[PDB]
């Protein structure tokens, strides 16, 4: 993958995974993810349940505030438009009274959701090629800490001081 | 703990932390007049030749202090107005200053001391041993009128390496015993000295 | 026939969006670079700050080939195309049931 | 259609349902949706009139104020112009004054309307395809009390508390 | 190239150019650019990572104060959107907590950024030709000093005086 | 050409007109103007450096306090993109600093120019046809004093209470 | 043949942009302004303030020649192409294997 320097470590969360892994550990079976998969794109007659998350440009990030500000779009897509509707339902209810909230991801790190405020409201969007599936997309406005506010200036001097100087 | 003391307006070094590294921090029944000597530095770097610019504060206290907003998107800040006293040892209640090569560029243009005209080299005439005794090596410290050492700033080049060398920090180390002429290279201005080896 | 050799890259795509293409083997089969007489025009983004160009092209492989959709082909040329939609005529003639043994697919360059 | 977990209750009501219900029992006769259904569709030259609602991105949920604010689109669809514009006058005399107002939909559940106001009035639309069709659409900000603000936060906390954690 | 006047010295930094220099020293390897290389569009189904600096119009030049600012968009292109959204994290992290940090360039000459604040947070792009690549683009406003300040009005005075006058 | 009436003077200076003959004096070699010329566009892949100034709708005139302020967008087109970026700091570098300075146009008269800031900053836009020319452009408020604000309001009553009077 | 001197342009735009484009040689080609009994239009991109003309043509040129994408080439005339694209029909017949001993590259009018 990507060879990042040894002496660097993560300092934000990756929102899409956090809630990624939210919404897998809270619905088991109905897939979630950041993308549209090629196997789920197989079937569309009796096309199984679905919700994406995509982060989106919006809130200004903190570093000072260890705060990371970001706009999350939640796209609900099921073959019925009551069903899409009921799942935006229980989305909406999950994240809106989230204050202060952690959650331990997949790679075991514990987030803390600071605020989910909604931008945008729940519309069912008209259908596109794809004419059996409903989907109802909503934009949140999701503010997470980070996972550190370290700065690496040190190690950034220390190669122009090395190299150039 | 700096920070809370000077809000708290206490002397929190006694307080020592639980075994669970718990503290707790009283404030004071009546609100105390402790002093500080405050700094306030500041750099504006021109290339690689810093301008430090600081104010010298030294009794300072603490005036009044801003309500502070509890929400989840910011942190806690503490914003308190510190008021700067006249010290009595001193003399001053505050001094701004300036430092660093690039004041040492522009403190002529700033007025400060008479105008870059003249460049000199303290030793007219140095003598070196080639031998590594205890006069193999000498220093040269290039001043101007100014009476500001412009040594670091001052590149210098020597017309005969051979006889002396001399860097571009004024080394006199010398290689071999005799003469060479050492031209202080700085850009509108110039000096000129005459070093010496002899074993 | 002539032919020419390609070498195949599946994967699936997770719900992440991670692709995870490898190289799944070979397949042979013959580049048209136009319907008929005339040649697919190249395009550009003309937003893009570079020169890649876009063509449309087609892979004429014989049926039952181990090629499907979302399977990039790289050639010996070093040139990748990207198989898009599945295969097309990959059924007997309809009055009689004859089979000419070639499937076209429609292929997007990708370089 | 959607496993959702057994101990989730519904939030938000349904905004374009209630008003679903609401015109379907106002009109008896004259059917109302948030969808243009294919058998309604089947008839042009002598069409059924027709009122469709649809939820649009407008105004902000305040959970902690059991508020759910939206923006309802209301497309009056007859066969003349004059009988769209006498059913999207009686939709407005319906939807403006209501105050607190309670209505019990057809899941037998009361919701009740805080507010309903006219973000852009009504205005006759261009024919498209259906060239004898006469549509007149509005758009109204229309604000419900949610049915709860109870919060699932302790079902988190347990699911990543017991698989994780 | 271009002969500009002898008695012109350059008063702007290159921002492109700087962090260019910089993520080239951070990253040694992943080679950075203002621009696609011919060679690097060669290869897309094992596509090398890369980064992209572009200027963009933003934030107002301050002569009188020494101040450039502008609004730099930089683009992470990887073959895996998890690598993306790593390296993008990476970036965020060397340029957000920046405050009059010195940099000295390939050029030898340190230059200082003043500030560098985010106004568009990161998102996933959709794919266009080039399917097989995950590119994450962010803009960041970045306030750099000046070279120098010095004015050239002596010089044109002269032009004008010496031509026409 | 234009036979305008004999009373009439010129009232304002033609922005475009002085800052294409202070960059004819200042780059004697390159070529600069309010248009791309036939005989420049001839040659594209040894590309001749040029200068384009144009005015666009911008600022506001104040007859009465002898301003005449506008928008000009400068485009600077080389073979490279180094020399661009050089060009266009040259370019800055002379305006930006601009406060109350004469300038004797070719014309014969010395204009002044009040003020110059930046609209929008300087970017690299994308080729378009023209593949191997490198532009960079930038927006400049410029505002530049009047030549006279001496008005005809003699003549122009004169006109009428001649001919309908 | 007739054929057609021109004057090849190859290099790489590096990282930062920079074309750096130099004489490579020269290569005979005979060029099309057509697909068949008509010609290509030129083009206007409306919002340039010149009188600058884009043009979409052919350079059939013998296989192996070379030329290659992203080479710009001039005439004698003084008109100045970039060869966008690969090289289309670089290939033998798919039946025999026949060699037509051409091959046609899409050129851009640039000047």
């Amino acid at each position: 993958a990507v060879v990042l320097p040894d002496w660097y470590e993560e300092a934000f969360v990756n929102v899409e995974n956090l809630f990624i892994d939210m919404f897998t550990d809270l619905l088991p079976d109905y897939e979630s993810g950041c993308w549209a998969p090629d196997d789920w794109l197989a079937d569309e007659i009796e096309v199984k349940p679905t919700i994406w998350f995509f982060r989106l440009p919006g809130g200004r990030v903190d570093w000072d505030g260890r705060k990371d500000e970001c706009q999350l779009q939640v796209m609900v897509v099921t073959g019925s438009r009551d069903d899409s509707w009921r799942l935006m339902d229980f989305v909406r209810a999950m994240l809106l009274p989230m204050q202060g909230d952690k959650y331990k991801m997949a790679d075991g790190y514990t987030a803390q959701i600071r605020c989910a405020g909604e931008v945008a409201g729940p519309q069912l969007l008209t259908p596109g090629q794809r004419i059996d599936t409903r989907v109802v997309t909503a934009t949140f406005k999701v503010s997470v800490s980070m996972k550190s506010a370290k700065n690496y200036k040190q190690k950034l001097y220390e190669l122009w001081q090395a190299l150039r100087g | 703990r700096n920070v809370l003391e000077l809000i708290w307006t206490q002397d929190f070094s006694n307080i020592q932390p639980s075994e669970f590294g718990g503290i707790v921090l009283e404030a004071p029944k009546v609100p105390k007049n402790i002093y500080y000597r405050a700094i306030l530095v500041g750099m504006d770097d021109r290339n690689d030749r810093p301008i430090w610019l600081y104010w010298l504060m030294p009794k300072v206290k603490l005036d009044k202090l801003d309500n502070q907003t509890l929400n989840d998107d910011n942190v806690i800040e503490y914003k308190p107005t510190l008021k700067a006293f006249r010290d009595d040892v001193v003399g001053y209640s505050v001094a701004q200053g300036f430092a660093g090569p690039g004041w040492r560029d522009l403190v002529a243009t700033a007025g400060f001391g008479e105008a870059l005209t003249a460049l000199t080299i303290t030793p007219g005439s140095p003598t070196v041993t080639v031998a590594t005794g205890a006069s193999h090596t000498a220093q040269l410290l290039v001043e101007g009128d100014n009476g500001i050492n412009y040594t670091p700033d001052v590149v210098f080049t020597s017309s005969a390496p051979d006889k002396a060398s001399v860097s571009a920090a004024g080394l006199v180390t010398g290689v071999a015993a005799g003469s060479a002429t050492i031209t202080a290279t700085k850009g509108a201005l110039t000096a000129t000295a005459t070093v010496t080896v002899t074993a | 026939m002539n032919d020419e050799t390609l070498t195949v890259y599946r994967g699936a795509t997770d719900n992440k969006g991670n692709p995870n293409k490898q190289v799944h083997g070979t397949v042979k089969g013959v580049f048209a670079w136009g319907p008929g007489t005339s040649t697919n025009k190249f395009g550009r983004d003309r937003n893009f700050k570079g020169e890649s160009s876009s063509l449309t092209a087609e892979l004429y492989v014989k049926r039952g080939a181990d090629l499907k959709a979302r399977d990039r082909i790289r050639r010996a040329n070093g040139e990748e195309y990207s198989v898009v939609g599945h295969a097309a005529w990959d059924q007997g003639h309809p009055f009689d049931g004859f089979d000419f043994g070639y499937m076209v697919f429609q292929v997007e360059a990708v370089n």
